[PDB]
């Protein structure tokens, strides 16, 4: 889906929100990739969108 | 014998509000179009 998901992903922006992805916040999630991650997974109020 | 004059049925009938009711409402979005120049993500490319 890494095709789609951009898109999908450019979508979101556009339309005011402000989505994280590992494909964006590269340099964020460079510095460490687990703690990247448990940033949004602890927070109760980010929205996770799952893309099957 | 005795006669239902007075005592006569009643049948009921709702005053139904219906005709002063307010609609049900549908939300749609209003996308900012891409139609419209919206922006892109800018993939970047190295001239080495």
């Amino acid at each position: 889906t890494a095709m789609e998901v951009v898109k999908f992903v450019n979508f979101l922006l556009v339309n005011g929100f402000q989505t994280a992805i590992d494909i964006f916040e590269d340099r964020i999630r460079g510095i460490d990739i687990i703690k990247w991650m448990e940033r949004y997974l602890r927070d109760k109020t980010v929205m996770i969108i799952v893309a099957i | 014998v005795r006669e239902p004059g007075s005592q006569a049925c009643l049948a009921i009938d709702p005053l139904v509000g219906e005709e002063g009711g307010a609609a049900v409402a549908k939300l749609e979005p209003h996308l900012q179009p891409r139609g419209q120049p919206a922006p892109q993500p800018l993939h970047t490319l190295v001239l080495a």
